[PDB]
């Protein structure tokens, strides 16, 4: 989760 | 004043990390830069408590700025993902360019005033909204960087949920 994980 | 955030990690009302809606742009860039260079990064093998590096997040198989927390057996290390807030055990570490180590952590360690709180009920309440926007009122920044705040969820100081 979160943000700016990238995928 | 209330700041929009995403509670990404939550171990209690005393220890939980969040991401401010304002550090999102920078974090998004950190991610591009770490993805655009992920493959060319040399192996980081100086595994010592405290060291900064880029570790792989088991769920993503993606590398993030991380800080080693404990050295386990067979290369395994418990790492902390500074721009997120969660921890993980991995074996894949790579070097962290000094240019990409200069930026501050993009997730902030937090807590509510224990003086105003007296838990598995709120835990599930927060986790059930991992993908939702909250709000923090930074009341102060403790000496160790940990913020002391009040957590809101659409205007309900979630503190109403604590007895």
């Amino acid at each position: 989760r979160g943000r700016g994980r990238g995928r | 004043e209330l700041h929009n955030c995403v509670v990404v990690q939550f171990d209690g009302p005393m220890s939980f990390y969040v991401q401010m809606e304002s550090d999102v742009p920078a974090l998004e860039q950190m991610t591009d830069k770490l993805l655009d260079a992920e493959q060319d990064l040399p192996a980081f093998s100086d595994l010592k408590e405290g060291a900064l590096c880029v570790a792989q997040f088991p769920e993503d198989e993606v590398f993030y700025r991380a800080q080693i927390r404990k050295v386990l057996d067979d290369g395994k290390c418990e790492v902390h993902f500074i721009d997120f807030g969660n921890n993980a055990v991995t074996q894949q570490f790579r070097q962290l360019p000094e240019e990409l180590a200069k930026p501050a952590r993009y997730s902030r360690h937090c807590e509510l005033d224990a003086s105003t709180i007296s838990a598995a009920l709120l835990q599930s309440f927060i986790d059930t909204r991992f993908s939702e926007t909250f709000q923090v009122e930074i009341l102060a920044t403790k000496g160790t960087g940990t913020h002391v705040v009040r957590l809101f969820y659409q205007s309900k100081n979630i503190s109403e949920k604590l007895q």
